[PDB]
């Protein structure tokens, strides 16, 4: 992991009196999905 | 006036008495439908003995089969509407002397009553195969060549028969003879020479439209496409006031839905929203009229919003609910409504409570 | 809608919105991209392509194109095989399961054999 | 023959202009949200950037660039391709990371091999600090931050809401912080995991700003593309409606011809 | 010149030899979807898998298909 | 002075005091301030101008005191008595199933936000 | 190929090819742009211009109109200089330097003057 | 009254074959003025006509042809249509120092319809003629005159009047005018002082144009 992975997945425990606004709960969430990639080549597609 | 039972027309495009606009559209696209409900509409004021509004209906049947025909009188047969109605033909099969002379015959039918002080209608079908049948002549005796390889003179058979429609002085007994040509087009063509001679001589339009039928509203009228010249002098007045703003709710919807889905702006999809709940309620089954006392509640419940914050797919269960909780309650504001023709105050107040209530629930 | 009786009738309209639908979208498609539809609509499209290969018979008579012989379908089976597609229940199936089939009992045997 | 084909073209112009300013107006919606969104990601930035300054952080490169999913920005991917491809001038070898579909089809063709790690990229919403810090979490891993002295982004600056600049900036690694004055004029401790933590947080944060940047350039750019267009389009629908009308003419003239012909024999 | 766009046989074949049938078998569906999926490859629209596999497979067909004068085989 | 703002919105200011937790224990601050860079950890936190109060709820972020009464505080997504019982349910569930399910990370930072929380 | 020489036919076509590639983008890029087509492409239009341009050559009776007296080039020459061109060996100077030139050299020699 | 005020009538002649007027007094129309524009050619001395419009005498010709029952060609107008222009225009024309050095210029004057020039009647006078002088709608509607395109305009075996005066000034602006079109085509070309310089030119030279209606200079 990652600092900015740790402080992210508080945030996200955070958007969960549950919610706030539209801008926080849009705030988490991912639109990437990880492309494995090396070399060209590229290994199959997994969620980020 | 002049009611024909589809709520659009009477509203948008008003009807009228010695009032002829045209019914002009796409072929096989309920073009028959359009008409037909204003023949069964005609059976309201028949019914009664004030012979002044009785439209003793013609439909005139020009160049088309027996068959097509069969279904139209099978139809008059059902709903009892075969002891007003006059059906004149000239089939397919009948030579063309007889499809020539099927509009100047049936008018004239409607003449006796038009000078004995009443009122009658004609609607012809269609002058697309009147224009057919005068070609055959022509060429045979070698008349002059013309737009299109239809005869240059057409444009004077059809101007002779549209201008005896019209509605008379009350010397000549306060009578009329009412018309609405239907006429043929070849996938929506009006640039074409017979269309255009008649679309200049008669008073407004009704363009129906291909893709409205297709999208599985039926009937296909595009009413934007629709203009009466003379319009709303004949027009009801109840209807007028609560269909002034469906004009403005309508015809701003048809720009904003040139803006199609991602998301939009917070004002753009209000106005979509506002529209369709509007087109599903104006659509409508077919052979179905409507009264005075029926279209006016409706329309009012679309204007003020109470309509317009439900869902479409609940929108025709609402229509006859609301209906049938104004005949039980208030038969009343009904009577009243349909009879002085116009809303006062009184009802106006009334008529917002009632909305209220039966949104409710 | 009474002739061929309301059933029937009010299947064959969602057919005719359906593809209206996917038709209006072709060009949203080609220039916009098909990721930039709303959910309602990405859903129609793909029904709308399981009936557009769900026309697809072969005939005994077009055995000099596809070389399989002709089927025969009874009305009430068309009618309830396109209403499952429509009701999102038969969106299971894939379209290549609706081409070339016959009836309705040909619809579910062409499930099992594609994915074997 | 020559009418319907002009008829049927004459139709496909005008609902190509339908369409682009359909576009346009969905780009203007999404805009301002995503200036909304780039202003509070640029201003966490500055409070950063008066650490590393004051500071004064100094001294292999990594890139990344960003753009969506989807094609028909104007010239942003190609600007971008280049603007990534001078900076292969300056260290002939560099590990590129394309957030975006399209960024990605450029700079493959260009180079397999510096093409290293690419993702599905972002999506039709303003970025978000959840898929920086992920993606960070995995250049880690893959790419091995730490290990290169220098780390840069790329991206599209919107200096006005009908310009763009594709601009750059230097996301400061572990190596730095560590190395500059920060005993000397700020106040650490041995027994403080800070540095390592520092950078892996600007990684994720000043990638954020960058890639909000962009696509703010983005979302502005294709209102102005799709604009010119509508105007294009409706140009071409002019010039084919002078020549569908004057088609209409000469099949009405010639028809009426061959009638005359016949008659008179 | 030719163009296998616009050529049909009504009626359907039979004429041709067994093993041309087999070898060709859909060679016909390919080239029919390839067209409509070259025009949307020209607007320069992001393209799914789907789209893209058409349009790979299409491409190398058509330049067999491409001849030469004066060759009879 | 403070330069405080969240990636959803911008909320930062002479701003007389500011108390925030870190990986220091917990520093307070009043105008200069000796200048550290200290990792603040999830947090309550607390920022006064004159004797009024305001209290944000913090996911953790950076604080660096710039010599010069320049408080760069830089954090994520936050609200205190307007971020509040029902979440603190969801959260105590969300704990425990976190610790069956980089894993053992996460399913530490979710106790502290449980425990963050729980204070207030 | 067997006339006119095989390096002459396939000369000729590619100029109909690039050239076709050039004519089937045109509602494109006047509707569109350059950064929204694909950079083959592009390059074939780009191309497709400096042969258009070739096009101009200085005239003997036609010399008014283009304002530079008449260029006599063999058909020999002229296979070398559109095969070269074609190949992108004299893509490095301007799309105005191949207006009104005779030869291959010419084109070369009006860069020169081009870029003062 | 134009040409009365300015002092100009008594050395023109007017011709006038109006539209109320039958069609074979149009037909002649043409035929006739230029009789008397030949007598000053043939005394060694030099002329000028103008006939306007000829598009409309092609037109009154119409009427009687489709009553003589000779073909029709695009937009109805006569088959034999070609031989009129023809002998008409070639009767305004330069001749030897053994004729007199005599002139008597042409300068045919068209009547397009809807302003397209793919018109049967436009391409015929254009073929006869060496060189045009296309006039197009736009210059003449921003407020430039004279309206004429160089870009649309040649000038064939008809190009002569360059002495040594408007030969070194300018070998011909019109080429040069012809370079604006291209840096202003691709400009809305270079960024480079080379195509500015000629769009600096350009612009400045097509404001020089612009003058005011019957004020000559």
């Amino acid at each position: 992991i990652s600092y900015a992975a740790y402080l992210n997945v508080a945030a996200q425990a955070i958007r969960s009196t549950e919610l706030q606004t539209a801008s926080v709960l849009n705030r988490s969430q991912t639109d990437a999905f990880y492309t494995q990639y090396k070399n060209a080549s590229e290994p199959t597609p997994i969620t980020k | 006036p002049v009611q024909t039972g589809l709520k659009a027309v009477d509203a948008l495009v008003p009807i009228g008495r010695g009032q002829r606009e045209l019914i002009i559209g796409d072929r096989q696209t309920g073009k028959t439908a359009v008409a037909l409900d204003t023949i069964l509409n005609q059976k309201r004021w028949n019914n009664g003995s004030d012979e002044s509004k009785k439209l003793y209906c013609v439909y005139v049947a020009v160049g088309q089969k027996r068959s097509t025909v069969a279904q139209l009188v099978q139809t008059l047969e059902q709903h009892d509407a075969m002891k007003y109605s006059i059906i004149v033909a000239a089939t397919a099969s009948e030579a063309a002397p007889l499809q020539y002379l099927a509009p100047f015959t049936a008018a004239s039918i409607g003449e006796w009553f038009r000078d004995n002080g009443k009122h009658a209608l004609i609607v012809y079908d269609d002058l697309s195969k009147q224009a057919v049948a005068y070609r055959q002549l022509s060429l045979l005796l070698r008349r002059p060549p013309g737009r299109e390889a239809y005869p240059g003179d057409v444009f004077y058979l059809h101007s002779r028969l549209l201008e005896r429609a019209a509605k008379l002085s009350e010397k000549e007994g306060s009578g009329s003879l009412t018309a609405l040509p239907v006429i043929e087009t070849q996938g929506g063509d009006v640039s074409a020479y017979i269309p255009t001679n008649v679309i200049s001589i008669t008073d407004g339009q009704i363009f129906l439209e291909a893709e409205l039928f297709y999208k599985g509203i039926r009937p296909a009228i595009n009413v934007g496409l629709s203009v009466s010249r003379v319009g709303s002098a004949a027009q009801v007045k109840a209807l007028k006031q609560v269909a002034g703003s469906l004009k403005l709710f309508l015809a701003q919807y048809r720009e904003v839905a040139a803006f199609a889905q991602s998301d939009l702006d917070a004002s753009t999809k209000q106005t979509l929203v506002r529209g369709e709940r509007l087109t599903q309620l104006l659509k409508q089954n077919q052979y179905s009229p409507l009264a005075t006392e029926e279209q006016v509640p409706l329309i009012y419940a679309g204007v003020n919003g109470h309509l317009d914050g439900i869902e479409l797919s609940r929108i025709g269960e609402f229509e006859s609910s609301f209906l049938s909780y104004l005949k039980s309650n208030h038969n009343e504001l009904l009577t009243e409504i349909r009879e002085k023709g116009e809303l006062s105050k009184e009802l106006l107040a009334s008529l917002k409570s009632a909305t209220e209530s039966f949104v409710a629930t | 809608a009474a002739v061929v009786g309301q059933e029937h009738y009010d299947v064959a309209s969602k057919v005719q919105e359906t593809l209206q639908t996917y038709k209006s979208l072709q060009d949203i498609i080609a220039i916009l991209g098909m990721d930039e539809l709303s959910e309602q609509d990405k859903l129609t499209v793909e029904r709308a392509r399981k009936i557009q290969r769900f026309l697809s018979q072969p005939f005994a008579v077009a055995e000099v194109f596809t070389g399989i012989p002709g089927k025969l379908v009874r009305l009430k089976d068309t009618v309830a095989s396109f209403k499952a597609v429509l009701e999102g229940k038969y969106d299971n199936i894939p379209e290549h399961a609706f081409y070339m089939v016959g009836g309705i009992e040909d619809v579910v045997a062409k499930a099992e054999k594609l994915a074997a | 023959a020559t009418l319907k084909e002009v008829e049927m073209r004459l139709k496909s112009i005008k609902n190509i202009e339908k369409i682009t300013k359909t576009m346009k107006i969905v780009a203007s919606t999404r805009l301002s949200k995503a200036e909304k969104a780039k202003i509070s990601a640029k201003k966490m930035d500055e409070a950063e950037q008066l650490f590393y300054k004051n500071a004064e952080t100094k001294n292999k490169e990594l890139i990344v660039a960003i753009t969506s999913d989807k094609g028909l920005c104007g010239s942003i991917h190609s600007q971008l391709a280049k603007a990534v491809r001078r900076h292969l001038n300056d260290q002939p070898n560099a590990d590129i990371v394309t957030i975006g579909d399209k960024i990605k089809m450029q700079l493959l063709r260009t180079h397999p091999n510096n093409i290293k790690l690419s993702i599905n990229g972002i999506g039709k919403d303003a970025p978000t600090f959840q898929e920086s810090a992920l993606i960070a979490d995995k250049l880690l891993s893959v790419m091995k931050a730490g290990t290169y002295p220098k780390i840069s982004i790329f991206y599209n600056d919107p200096v006005s809401s009908l310009s763009f600049e594709p601009s750059e900036k230097p996301i400061f690694n572990a190596k730095t912080i560590e190395q500059s004055p920060s005993f000397g004029k700020f106040e650490i401790d041995t027994d403080a995991n800070v540095p390592r933590d520092l950078f892996e947080y600007t990684l994720a944060n000043q990638m954020l700003t960058a890639m909000a940047q962009g696509y703010a350039a983005e979302i502005s750019a294709r209102r102005n593309a799709m604009d010119n267009a509508s105007k294009n389009a409706g140009d071409m629908i002019n010039r084919y409606s002078i020549l569908y009308n004057r088609t209409r003419q000469a099949v009405i003239t010639n028809e009426l011809v061959d009638i005359i012909t016949g008659a008179s024999s | 010149a030719i163009n296998v766009g616009l050529s049909v046989s009504r009626v359907g074949s039979a004429a041709q030899v067994k093993a041309l049938k087999q070898v060709a078998g859909s060679l016909k569906l390919f080239l029919a979807q390839y067209r409509e999926v070259a025009a949307f490859a020209q607007f320069g629209s992001d393209l799914d898998a789907s789209t893209k596999q058409t349009l790979v497979r299409g491409e190398r067909l058509t330049q067999l298909l491409k001849q030469n004068q004066y060759s009879p085989l | 002075k403070l330069q405080f703002a969240l990636p959803h919105e911008t909320l930062y200011s002479e701003v007389t005091q500011v108390n925030l937790p870190a990986k220091s224990g917990r520093i307070g601050v009043l105008a200069n301030h000796v200048p550290t860079v200290e990792q603040l950890l999830p947090g309550v936190v607390e920022v006064m101008e004159g004797s009024n109060s305001k209290k944000f709820f913090i996911s953790g972020g950076f604080a660096t005191v710039q010599p010069d009464s320049q408080l760069c505080v830089t954090a994520i997504e936050a609200p205190l008595e307007s971020f509040s019982e029902n979440i603190k349910n969801l959260l105590a569930e969300a704990k425990k199933n976190v610790s069956s399910s980089r894993e053992a990370a996460e399913a530490a930072i979710q106790v502290e936000v449980l425990e963050n929380l729980q204070s207030v």
